[PDB]
C-alpha cells in the first residue's frame, strides 16, 4: 500500500555536494512528518534529520548539523536531502522512513516524533577520494 | 450624507486658547480650520461614501491555487485527486486586510476559476471535462482514492462544473462558533499540571484555537483518463458581504513569517531622509 | 549519544529472552514516545513495539515490552529459529531529536 | 417559453460586481450577535486619531526608537530651521508610515485639511518659544525664518501645557489631490525654527527630545479605491 | 414585492429609481444594499472621562 | 474643583493623587455584568464583590537610563492575588473588568516620558525559528511580568530551545511600527506635567464569558519615549510602580482546584 522510492545516490569526491530525493505514494504525504536515516556499512542506525508536517520545525544531528539541509515539496510528494562539504565519514546507506506523528488527542501540534513504521529501500552514497 | 460646512471667521484677542492643548490625557484636539486662520463661508459637497466598510471590503480576493492532473493511474505519485484546508492566510493581500480588526462579522462568498492544458503533443485528442468539488466539513471522512465509496456526497455539498461554462459561486452564511471570528487569540488550547506524568499530555502551540476551522475542499474530474495527460488548476476567490468590525489594530509593517505573528527577515521598512531636507 | 544496549544475546528454543535500551531524564525516563525494530541481515528494519508495549498489526503476541525508571525492556517468549536478528531501541529526546540504540544481536542456541 | 436576447457582457467575471448566488449551507442556524465595545462604521475615523511622525530617518536614527525624537538645546545656532517636510502624506518616507499614510495607501486620491501638534519633553525649568509655518508651493522652498513668517504660521509659548497644534487648510487649484508622486498636484513645504531660544539654570540638563503626531480634520474624505505597495509576497 | 430606491445621480444629460428582487429564502444569498451611514468617531478620539470644551483649557 | 487631584476608592482600599492628568475610559464603556438576554451557561453565577473587587500593588520596577520597556496581562498578572487567584483556578469560566493605575514622581530638574498602552488580544513573536513554539511557563510570567529588546537576536542554543518570546521595542513586539500604537487606549507620563495614569478597562471578547485559565484578553505595554536624564550624571535611576483592580468579576462553573506547572 505505502510505498517510498529514494534515489540520487553516486559516488563523489570529499568536500563536494550531493543531493538526494524521495517519492511517496499510497498516503496524505501532505499531512505527515518525515525523517533520514542512514547505516555504516556494518553498523548500527544513526538518525539524520527530520521534518514535520510544516516546513518551520526542522531538526539535525550533531554529526551533520551545519552541513545538509532537508527539505518538503507537497506539491510532488517529495522529500530532499541537501549534502555539503563531504566527507569520507559520510559513506552509508541511507533510508527514506515515514512518521507515524501528528493525529493527537485534538489540540496540539508539532507533536514529538513518535517513530517510524514504513521504511524505503534506500540508496548508497560513497565518498572517496 | 455630505460632509460639514466650513464657517466664516474674523480676527481674534480673547481669553480663550483653543491652540493650546495637553496630549497627556490620551485625547486627540478636534480643531477646525476656522480655530486658527481667517476662513470664508463655504458650502461643502464632498462625501465619504466610498470609504465605508462594505466598499473597503467589496472586492473579490484570491486566497489558493489547487492543481489537479487526469491520466492513467500507475503506483509513482500522481495528483488525480487534490485536498486544501480552508484558510485566508495562504496570501497576504487580503489577510493584511482583514487584520486591521481584532474582530470580525460577515458572510462569505466563493468564486471557482478553472484552466486547463495539454502535457505532450503526440496525439492532442481530448473531450471536454466536467470537475466536482466537494466540500468535508470536521469530523466527515475523507477520500482515499479517486473514486472511492466518499464521493457519492450523500450529505456534503458538492458543485459539478463543466469546463468552458461562466465561474461557478456559492454564498455562506456565518458559520463561527462564537459570536464573531477571532483574528488574533493570545492564549492556548490546554494547560500543564503538576500531577500530568510527562510534559506532551499539555503541550501545544501558542495562539492556535482549534485544529480544523472549517474543513477541506476536495477536488477530482469525473471523466475516465484519456491516452493523454492533462493539467488542470482552481483558483478561489473571497469576497466578504454585510461587514461588522471591532477594536481596530495598527497595519502589519513588516514581511509575514508563518500563520502567527512571528518575523524573521527585513525589520527595516524605512528609508533614509535628511532631517532639513525638503 | 545513542542508548545503551547489550552487544548480545543467546537463548535456546522455547525459552525466553529479555532485552534492555537505557537512556536518561530527557529520553526514554522522561517520556512514553519508545519503539523497538527488527532487521534481518540485507533488509529494511521491521517496527515491532511502538508506544512502550503496543503491537503494530500482524505482529506475534510473542512480543512484549514494558518501561521502568531510565529503562526500557523487550521480551520475546517462544523462542524460534527465525527470530535470529537484530534490535535496535528509539527514543525521543527533550532536544526535538531522535535517538537509536546500540544495537543487540540475538543468537538461537 | 418568454423569448430573450443576450447583451454584450454575458458569463464574464468582474470582481467589483454585485450579484446573488445561491447558498450551499441551507437553513443554517446562526449564532446572534452581541454588544462588544469598540465598533468601527468608516475608515476615516481610523484616520481622525493622532499618531507619531518618525521625523528623523537619518542614516542611523532611522528602524530603530531614536527616529521619533527631535533634539532641542540652549546652545543651537538660531539661524537655521529645525526640521522641514514636504506636504506629500501618501509619499513623503516621513509620513507615509503614520495611520494616516497608511490608509491613504489604499486610495488614490485624497482632499482636507490636516493637524499637527508637537510635545516638548523637557524638564519643568525650562522655557522658551518656537515658531512652525506652512508654505504654499509655487515658490522657493523657505530657508530662513525671514522667509517662514510670510506664510502661515504660528508661535508656541512653553508653558505649563505642554503640547501645541497647527492646522493645515485646504488650499488647491484641484478639487482632489493625488497620492503618488507628482508636481502637477504638490501640496506645499512644512519648517520650523527657533524665536527667541531655550533658556535654562543651573545644574539642569541642556538638551531634550520633541514629539510629532498627525491627524486630519473632520473635512477629508478619500474616494477611488486602489492596491497598496506596503506590502509583498516572495516566490 | 419589489423595492425601488433613488440613485445619486453624477453627470447629467442635456430623480432617478432602480429596482432589487430578493430570489432565495435564506439571508445569505442577498446582495449588498451599501445605504451605509456614519458614526462618531468621539469614543476613539476622547475616551476621557470628563470631557472639556475644545476652548477652555486642557488640565 | 481640578482635574488635576483625584481619588478612587474600591473595597477596603483607597488611592489618592494630586498631579493626574485626567482618567480613560476605554472606548467609552463602563464594566458591568451579564444580561439575561446575552447569558449562555445556565449555571447559577458567583460575584463575592468586595473579597476580589479591590487594589493589588505588583512589583516595583526601577526605571533605569538604558532600559527599554516592560509588559504585563492579564488576568495572568493577578494569578496569586488571594481571594481572586482562588476564585480563577475553583472555576472553570469567569469575567471580569479592570482598572488600571500607574505611578512614577520625579523632581522638577528631572525629565522623560513614559508611554502606557491597553491592547487586546496581545499576542507576541517567537524568538525561533519554530512558528508558534513558545511554552506555557513562559509565555505566562505572572506578576514579574517581562521586558522589551532593542534587536532582535536569533536564537541559538544547543541544549534547548529555550521557548521564549523575543519582543523588539520599535516593533512593539508583534511586527508593527510604535508610532501607530495610539489608536490603542492610552496615556503619557511626561515628569513636567503629571506623576500617574488611570485608564479603566470593560471586558472584550468574543463571547459573554471565556476561561481564565487559557486566554489573556488584555495587555499592558510601558515604553519610554523619551529617554530618563539627571544633572550631569548618569546613574541616576527612578521607580515604578503598578496597580490593578479587578471591577464586576463573576465566575460561573465549579469544580476542584486546578495546579497549573510552571
Ligand atoms: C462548496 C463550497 C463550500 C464552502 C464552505 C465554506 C465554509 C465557511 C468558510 C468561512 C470563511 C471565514 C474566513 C474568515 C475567518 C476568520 O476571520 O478567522
Amino acid at each position: 500500500e505505502v510505498q517510498l522510492v529514494e534515489s540520487g545516490g553516486g559516488l563523489v569526491q570529499p568536500g563536494r555536494s550531493l543531493r538526494l530525493s524521495c517519492e511517496a505514494s499510497g498516503f496524505n504525504f501532505d499531512d505527515y512528518a518525515m525523517h533520514w536515516v542512514r547505516q555504516a556499512p556494518g553498523k548500527g542506525l544513526e538518525w539524520v534529520s527530520g521534518i514535520s508536517w510544516s516546513s518551520s520545525s526542522r531538526d539535525y544531528a550533531d554529526s551533520v548539523k551545519g552541513r545538509f539541509t532537508i527539505s518538503r515539496d507537497n506539491a510532488k510528494n517529495s522529500l530532499y536531502l541537501h549534502m555539503n562539504s563531504l566527507r569520507e565519514e559520510d559513506t552509508a546507506l541511507y533510508y527514506c522512513a515515514k512518521d507515524m506523528s501528528y493525529y493527537g488527542s485534538g489540540g496540539v501540534l508539532h507533536y514529538y516524533y513518535y517513530g517510524m513504521d514504513v521504511w524505503g529501500q534506500g540508496t548508497t552514497v560513497t565518498v572517496s577520494s | 450624507d455630505s460632509l460639514p460646512d466650513t464657517k466664516a471667521s474674523g480676527p481674534a484677542h480673547s481669553k480663550e486658547v483653543p491652540a493650546l492643548t495637553a496630549v497627556e490625557t490620551g485625547a486627540t484636539n478636534p480643531l477646525a480650520p476656522s480655530d486658527t486662520v481667517q476662513t470664508r463661508h463655504v458650502v461643502q459637497r464632498r462625501s465619504r461614501s466610498e470609504s465605508t466598510i462594505e466598499s473597503f471590503f467589496a472586492r473579490g480576493a484570491c486566497v489558493a491555487i489547487i492543481e489537479v492532473d487526469n491520466e492513467q493511474p500507475t503506483t509513482r505519485a500522481q495528483k488525480l485527486f487534490a485536498m486544501w484546508r480552508i484558510t485566508y492566510k495562504d496570501t497576504v493581500q487580503l489577510r493584511r486586510k482583514l487584520e486591521f480588526f481584532t474582530y470580525s462579522r460577515f458572510d462569505m462568498e466563493f468564486t471557482f476559476v478553472v484552466t486547463a492544458n495539454f502535457t505532450n503533443a503526440n496525439n492532442g485528442h481530448a473531450l471536454n471535462q466536467v470537475y466536482q468539488i466537494m466540500y468535508i466539513p470536521p469530523g466527515a471522512p475523507t477520500p482515499k482514492s479517486w473514486d472511492d465509496y466518499t464521493w457519492q456526497t450523500s450529505s456534503n455539498p458538492s458543485i459539478f462544473y463543466t469546463y468552458g461554462a461562466a465561474p461557478a459561486r456559492i454564498s455562506v452564511p456565518y458559520v463561527g462558533l462564537a459570536n464573531a471570528y477571532s483574528h488574533f487569540y493570545d492564549g492556548f488550547a490546554k494547560v500543564p499540571l503538576k500531577t500530568d506524568a510527562n510534559d506532551q499530555i499539555g503541550d501545544s502551540l501558542y495562539s492556535a484555537m482549534t485544529v480544523d476551522d472549517f474543513g477541506v475542499l476536495a477536488v477530482r474530474v469525473v471523466n475516465d483518463h484519456n491516452p493523454t495527460k492533462v493539467t488542470s488548476k482552481v483558483r478561489i476567490y473571497m469576497k466578504p458581504k454585510h461587514v461588522r468590525v471591532w477594536c481596530p489594530r495598527p497595519p502589519r509593517a513588516v514581511p509575514y513569517y508563518g500563520p502567527g505573528v512571528d518575523y524573521r527577515n527585513n525589520l527595516d521598512p524605512l528609508s533614509e531622509k535628511g532631517l532639513t531636507t525638503y | 549519544s545513542a542508548l545503551t544496549q547489550p552487544a548480545s544475546v543467546s537463548g535456546s528454543p522455547g525459552q525466553s529472552i529479555t532485552i534492555s535500551c537505557t537512556g536518561t531524564s530527557s529520553d526514554v525516563g522522561g517520556y512514553d514516545y519508545v519503539s523497538w525494530y527488527q532487521q534481518h541481515p540485507g533488509k529494511a528494519p521491521k517496527v515491532m513495539i511502538y508506544d512502550v508495549s503496543n503491537r503494530p498489526s500482524g505482529v506475534s503476541n510473542r512480543f512484549s515490552g514494558s518501561k521502568s525508571g531510565n529503562t526500557a525492556s523487550l521480551t520475546i517468549s517462544g523462542l524460534q529459529a527465525e527470530d535470529e536478528a537484530e534490535y535496535y531501541c528509539t527514543s525521543y529526546t527533550r532536544s526535538s531529536t531522535l535517538v537509536f540504540g546500540t544495537g543487540t544481536k540475538v543468537t538461537v542456541l | 417559453g418568454l423569448p430573450v436576447l443576450n447583451t454584450p457582457g454575458s458569463n464574464q467575471y468582474l470582481t467589483s460586481d454585485n450579484h446573488q448566488s445561491p447558498c450551499a449551507i441551507p437553513e443554517f442556524d446562526v449564532t446572534p450577535p452581541i454588544d462588544i465595545p469598540g465598533e468601527v462604521k468608516n475608515m476615516m475615523e481610523l484616520a481622525e486619531i493622532d499618531t507619531m511622525i518618525p521625523l528623523n530617518l537619518e542614516s542611523t536614527k532611522r528602524n530603530t526608537m531614536d527616529m521619533y525624537r527631535v533634539t532641542l538645546s540652549d546652545s543651537a545656532d538660531l539661524s537655521q530651521p529645525i526640521l522641514c517636510l514636504s506636504l506629500s502624506p501618501a509619499f513623503d518616507p516621513r509620513l507615509s508610515h503614520t495611520m494616516l499614510g497608511e490608509v491613504l495607501n489604499y486610495y488614490t486620491h485624497w482632499a482636507g485639511s490636516l493637524k499637527f501638534t508637537f510635545l516638548f519633553c523637557g524638564s519643568m525649568m525650562a522655557t522658551g518659544k518656537i515658531l512652525v509655518a506652512y508654505a504654499p508651493p509655487g515658490a522657493q522652498p523657505p530657508t530662513s525664518r525671514k522667509e517662514a513668517m510670510l506664510g502661515t504660521h504660528v508661535i508656541w509659548d512653553l508653558g505649563l501645557q505642554s503640547s501645541c497644534t497647527m492646522v493645515v487648510p485646504w488650499i488647491s487649484n484641484v478639487t482632489y489631490r493625488q497620492t503618488t508622486q507628482d508636481s502637477f498636484t504638490e501640496g506645499g513645504y512644512i519648517s520650523m525654527f527657533y524665536q527667541t531660544r531655550i533658556v535654562v539654570p543651573l545644574s539642569t540638563p541642556k538638551s531634550m527630545s520633541m514629539l510629532g503626531f498627525v491627524s486630519a480634520c473632520n473635512d477629508f474624505s478619500v474616494r477611488l479605491l486602489r492596491d497598496t505597495t506596503h506590502i509583498s509576497q516572495s516566490a | 414585492g419589489a423595492q425601488v430606491s433613488s440613485q445619486k445621480v453624477g453627470a447629467h444629460e442635456n430623480t432617478i429609481n432602480y429596482t432589487t428582487i430578493n430570489y432565495y429564502k435564506d439571508s445569505a444569498s442577498n446582495a449588498a444594499s451599501k445605504q451605509d451611514y456614519s458614526q462618531d468617531p468621539s469614543k476613539f478620539t476622547e475616551p476621557l472621562k470628563d470631557v472639556l470644551i475644545k476652548t477652555a483649557p486642557a488640565l | 474643583y481640578s482635574d488635576r487631584v483625584l481619588q478612587l476608592t474600591l473595597g477596603n482600599s483607597t488611592i489618592t493623587t494630586q498631579e493626574a492628568a485626567n482618567s480613560v475610559v476605554a472606548y467609552g464603556r463602563w464594566p458591568e455584568f451579564i444580561r439575561d438576554d446575552e447569558a449562555n451557561p445556565v449555571d447559577q453565577p458567583t460575584e463575592p464583590d468586595v473579597a476580589t473587587c479591590r487594589f493589588y500593588t505588583l512589583d516595583t520596577v526601577m526605571w533605569g537610563k538604558e532600559s527599554k520597556g516592560w509588559w504585563w496581562k492579564l488576568p495572568d498578572a493577578l494569578r496569586d492575588m488571594g481571594l481572586f487567584g482562588q476564585n480563577m483556578y475553583y472555576h472553570y469560566l469567569g469575567r471580569s473588568g479592570y482598572t488600571v493605575h500607574v505611578q512614577c514622581n520625579a523632581s522638577k530638574f528631572h525629565q522623560g516620558a513614559l508611554g502606557v498602552f491597553a491592547i487586546p488580544e496581545y499576542c507576541l513573536a517567537g524568538d525561533s525559528d519554530k512558528q508558534r513554539y513558545t511554552s506555557y511557563a513562559n509565555a505566562n510570567p505572572g506578576e514579574r511580568g517581562g521586558k522589551f529588546y532593542s534587536q532582535f537576536n536569533k536564537d541559538n542554543a544547543v541544549t534547548s530551545p529555550k521557548r521564549e518570546f523575543c519582543p523588539v521595542d520599535y516593533l512593539l513586539g508583534c511586527g508593527v511600527l510604535l508610532g501607530n500604537a495610539f489608536v490603542y487606549p492610552h496615556q503619557i507620563i511626561n515628569l513636567r506635567t503629571n506623576n500617574s495614569a488611570t485608564i479603566v478597562l470593560p471586558y472584550v471578547n468574543a463571547l459573554a464569558i471565556d476561561s481564565m485559565v487559557k486566554h489573556n484578553n488584555w495587555g499592558i505595554a510601558i515604553l519610554p519615549l523619551s529617554p530618563l536624564d539627571f544633572a550631569q550624571d548618569s546613574s541616576v535611576e527612578i521607580p515604578i510602580t503598578v496597580t490593578i483592580a479587578p471591577m464586576c468579576s463573576e465566575f460561573n462553573g465549579l469544580r476542584n482546584v486546578t495546579a497549573p506547572k510552571f
